[PDB]
């Protein structure tokens, strides 16, 4: 087993642009019929990171994919799983139950509408009018596509993929050789 | 085609392909199946493990109508009717007996005295005998006789057999051809071992070459109208019946076999019930058997009847060996050693037929040179072949009635019987003397 | 979207107010006297379990009669259509909905209060949308275990946490 | 007075095999000379329980044993009773009058002629040659006889008899688990 890799915002080069919402927005709504080009959308836009703003900079966070996951513990029905080396959630087995919302201190989880085929989609018994069907929507780190979409897209380069094995081992290489220079 | 599956009945439930010893069904997990019937080895187990009985309460099926004359059954037995169906031949046997020219014989398998009497509401594994004759004779049937005739004749000839074999060691790991199916599975998959199965004909074929040959000087008809009919507990001697090595005196040793349901729906479109009938005996000029030819339903009683001779034939001297409990079993690979005539036999048994493909092997046969080994495709002998009626999802209250009929005979040892001296005597001279190699002996060489 | 409630098992005494306020109001509403809001003994901590308003429900999927629909920003029985074909039973995964019937009650001080004081039906939390009032398991509780929570106060929340961790990872280090 | 148990199917573990129907009626039709043997079955089969196949897999149905029942309530004769636990039909007063059949939603009760003493059962009174009693058949739960058959004779095990108590139980302890581990 290896750990999970999570991407991880710099906020000292974020500049607030949301040129990264658009790109994950555009690379995983393929089958909702868009071309890489403003008109062909006639989808409302969801991404899956989400950007604030403080007095003291601007980033956007996701889903840090967390080993002992909360929100994988809390759905009863087990939506949520670890398909590939990142957490994914099922768009399948979702029934709606806000308990994941309460689970993950992050927040990187919404409750939205789903959309396939370039339309909405509709529960087939509810109220005289049908209610839509709500899906969560996370970070799955772009597992069936290609390498992540929210790097490449930003300007500054300032979302990074982190590894945090190897990223321990660079940190105990420089700790060990700032100590040994001065001693 | 013999082994059909109906494709507006089947649903594909893939049981039936957990227990075929040759895997001749092709299919999917959904979708009906199929029989490849060029490889099928027609041991009959795959009709007792189907389910699907679709009624006659809807008209999007055939009307069950013409259903039983596809199927070849009789037209008033309104039984359930499955997917997996096998052949009939109810229809030829009583035309046949409505014909009152042909002089008829019908034979007893040493199965159908134990299988029968659970199709009129009795007790599982229920031994009438007398009864049994006494329908029989009531079918108008001119002559029955029991196959065990046969059974003691080819037990006789396998020991001699054996003894011949065993001095000058030439394909000492043979095996026996009592099952078809077997001689078929080796004819399929290992053509270059066909010279190790021994030359003795099945006890039905045994008893088929007598009475075309000699059953007709001892009336007197002429060998040329004489109809036989063998009823044997399985779906396996019907290939056996027709192939064209398999025949003496120019005519067909049997004319056509029937299962135990065939036989169980023929006496009931006669309107002949079974608890009042009387008990009657068989004919004596050919139906005086022993003991041990009555163990041929259950496993390992070949092998018995086998060495209670040919322990005499080896010392010269009667040494007990009435009862034996290390050869007795229902599942697996049984073995036992017998230490006789200062020379040791290490011999087997096989139950089913994908349990001998391990120690068939040229490299596994030559570590412990299986001195004897006989084989049953069916698990448990015959008495579990298809001949013998559904359980509608057991099997060892027939194997203990048989068993009890065996210990309440006077006599044992598979020589003692009368008739086969007359035999002897009278038309054979000795055994494996140039009449025996003719009547008694067949050379399997398809070899395709 | 839907409202509904929840109880952090914190400050949960098991103290059986919640449920018969929740009996009782619904008995003298006119309506089954049963309480719709489960207490649970676990081997770490007591809660009580009720209907966590599923927003596709697994519920009016599975309903024969169609009586399961939803209202307002609730899941509505409607009891006078129901039929007792007990299969909402099996696909609620919380378990959030008994039937209307004696043998039902466990034995507590509830049962001795309803035993000292004297139709089969399924019957589920309606968050109580007849009365004026909000709900009665959040108002007479001794300790504020329950919470209501609306469609806005789950946003609030996200946006609260979100903001408290960005503002704490920048603070701290980058 | 207590709730009713009904068996019910599992989809995840059924084939198709139509091995639980025949044991129904095998231990039904103890009166009409059957002997756990084809070939005493002189009457044409009737099962309670009825499989149905669809796209997405196959399942048997039956009576789910209503307890506010409209089978019971709509027979004008009385035939249909809550005898015992479960809900059982009374072969002696049926008329077949087909209300039944637009009550029960499910569709658990089938008309079929009845066989009693392994003959068709003839009536007094009608045509010309005469016509055959029907009786409305449905799941009585084998509360005559002992255990369930159906049960029992599943070989992949998926017809489960539940006792929608210990369920909820089961269910509520199951989700109070999931999450106070998490809080
Ligand atoms: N021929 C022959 Fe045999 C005899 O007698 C049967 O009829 Fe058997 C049975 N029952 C079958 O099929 S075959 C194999 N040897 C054991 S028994
Ligand atoms: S909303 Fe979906 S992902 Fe969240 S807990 Fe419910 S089923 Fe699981
Ligand atoms: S959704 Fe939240 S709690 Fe779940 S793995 Fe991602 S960061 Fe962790
Ligand atoms: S890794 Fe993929 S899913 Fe995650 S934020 Fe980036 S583009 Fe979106
Ligand atoms: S694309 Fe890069 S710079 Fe622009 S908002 Fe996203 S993280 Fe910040
Ligand atoms: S008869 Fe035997 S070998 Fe032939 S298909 Fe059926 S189970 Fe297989
Ligand atoms: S057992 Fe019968 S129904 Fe099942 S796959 Fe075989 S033939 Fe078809
Ligand atoms: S054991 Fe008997 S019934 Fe079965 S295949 Fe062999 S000969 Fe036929
Ligand atoms: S009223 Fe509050 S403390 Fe009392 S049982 Fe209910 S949740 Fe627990
Ligand atoms: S018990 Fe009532 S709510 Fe549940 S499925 Fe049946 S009719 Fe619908
Ligand atoms: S009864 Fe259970 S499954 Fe149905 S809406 Fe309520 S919590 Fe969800
Ligand atoms: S909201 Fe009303 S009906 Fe629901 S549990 Fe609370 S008191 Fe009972
Ligand atoms: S068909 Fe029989 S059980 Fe049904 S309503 Fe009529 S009388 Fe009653
Ligand atoms: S027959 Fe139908 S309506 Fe009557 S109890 Fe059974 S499932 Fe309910
Ligand atoms: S529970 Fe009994 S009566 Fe009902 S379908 Fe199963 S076997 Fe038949
Ligand atoms: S016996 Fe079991 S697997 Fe076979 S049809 Fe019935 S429920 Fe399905």
């Amino acid at each position: 087993t290896q750990l999970n890799p999570f991407v991880v915002a710099n906020p000292a080069k974020c500049i607030g642009c949301k040129a990264c919402e658009v790109a994950c927005f555009a690379v995983h709504n393929r089958n909702n019929h868009v071309g890489a080009t403003v008109g062909t959308v006639s989808i409302p836009v969801i991404p899956r990171l989400h950007l604030i703003k403080t007095e003291h900079g601007t980033m956007p966070i996701q889903c840090r994919h967390c080993e002992d996951a909360p929100c994988a513990n809390v759905c009863t029905v087990g939506a949520i799983k670890r398909e590939g080396n990142a957490i994914v959630v099922d768009e399948k087995l979702c029934i709606g139950c806000k308990s994941c919302l309460l689970a993950c201190p992050f927040g990187a989880i919404e409750l939205l509408p789903q959309y396939e085929d370039g339309r909405e989609v509709f529960q087939i018994n509810l109220k005289l009018v049908q209610e839509p069907r709500i899906i969560a929507y996370k970070c799955d780190l772009c597992n069936d596509l290609g390498e992540p979409a929210c790097v490449k897209a930003c300007p500054e380069n300032a979302l990074t993929l982190v590894m945090p094995t190897e990223m321990k081992k660079a940190r105990n290489k420089e700790a060990a050789l700032s100590f040994l220079r001065v001693v | 085609a013999i082994i059909n599956i109906d494709q507006e009945l089947c649903t594909g439930c893939r049981r039936c392909a957990e227990v075929c010893p040759v895997d001749a069904i092709e299919g999917e997990k959904g979708k009906p199946q199929k029989i490849n019937t060029e490889v099928c080895v027609m041991c009959g187990q795959c009709v007792q493990k189907c389910s699907s009985y679709a009624s006659y309460f809807d008209e999007s099926i055939t009307p069950r109508n013409v259903k039983l004359q596809e199927r070849g059954m009789l037209d008033s037995v309104k039984e359930p009717l499955f997917a997996a169906y096998n052949l009939g031949y109810a229809r030829q046997v009583k035309e046949a007996l409505e014909n009152p020219q042909l002089f008829k014989v019908v034979q007893c398998a040493p199965a159908i005295r134990v299988s029968i009497a659970e199709e009129f509401g009795l007790d599982l594994g229920d031994l009438t005998p007398g009864k049994l004759v006494a329908a029989l004779r009531r079918l108008n049937f001119d002559r029955v006789y029991d196959t065990n005739f046969g059974a003691d004749l080819t037990i006789i000839e396998e020991a001699n057999e054996l003894v011949k074999r065993i001095k000058e060691g030439k394909d000492l790991p043979m095996f026996t051809s009592c099952c078809p199916a077997w001689v078929k599975f080796a004819e399929q998959t290992y053509p270059e071992l066909l010279k190790h199965i021994s030359t003795c004909k099945s006890p039905q074929q045994m008893t088929g070459a007598i009475i075309k040959t000699y059953g007709a000087k001892i009336n007197n008809v002429d060998p040329a109208k004489i109809f036989s009919v063998s009823v044997m507990p399985c779906t396996c001697k019907s290939y056996e019946s027709d192939r064209p090595e398999m025949r003496s005196s120019g005519y067909k040793d049997v004319d056509l076999v029937i299962t135990t349901r065939e036989l169980a729906h023929l006496m009931k479109d006669k309107g002949i019930d079974f608890a009042t009938l009387p008990d009657e005996e068989f004919d004596s000029p050919l139906g005086n058997y022993t003991g041990a030819a009555t163990i041929f339903g259950n496993t390992g009683g070949v092998m018995e009847a086998a060495l209670r001779t040919a322990y005499e034939l080896i010392t010269k001297k009667p040494i007990p060996n009435i009862d034996i409990e290390f050869v007795r079993g229902g599942e697996g690979i049984r073995t036992a050693t017998v230490q006789v005539g200062e020379l040791e036999l290490k011999i087997a048994v096989v139950s089913g037929l994908k349990n001998v493909i391990p120690i068939l092997e040229d490299i596994k046969k030559n570590k412990c040179d299986l001195h004897f080994v006989e084989v049953m495709t069916c698990p448990e002998g015959c008495i579990s072949g298809g001949g013998q009626p559904k359980l509608l999802l057991a099997y060892k209250k027939r194997k203990e009635a048989l068993y009890k009929h065996d210990a309440e005979l006077e006599l044992r040892k598979s020589h003692e019987n009368p008739a086969i001296k007359k035999l002897y005597e009278e038309f054979l001279g000795e055994p494996l003397g140039k009449q025996s190699h003719h009547l008694l002996h067949t050379k399997y060489t398809p070899r395709k | 979207p839907n409202r509904f409630v929840i109880a952090d098992p914190k400050r949960c005494l098991g103290c059986y107010t919640c449920i018969a306020a929740c009996a009782f109001v619904h008995e003298e509403q006119g309506l089954q006297p049963f309480p719709r809001l489960y207490l649970t003994y676990t081997s770490e901590g007591i809660m009580p379990i009720q209907c966590r308003h599923c927003e596709d429900a697994p519920c009016a999927e599975v309903c024969p009669v169609e009586a399961i629909k939803k209202e307002g920003n609730a899941i509505i029985i409607d009891e006078k259509a129901c039929i007792g074909c007990k299969t909402c039973l099996l696909a609620c995964s919380f378990g959030a909905i008994d039937f209307s019937v004696q043998d039902s009650l466990e034995q507590s001080i509830f049962k001795d209060i309803k035993e000292n004081l004297m139709r089969i039906v399924a019957v589920k939390c309606d968050l109580c949308n007849f009365r004026e009032e909000g709900p009665a398991c959040v108002q007479f509780c001794p300790t504020k275990a329950l919470k209501l929570v609306d469609g806005d106060e789950i946003n609030k929340m996200v946006k609260n946490k979100r903001t408290v961790n960005v503002e704490s990872l920048l603070s701290v280090y980058g």
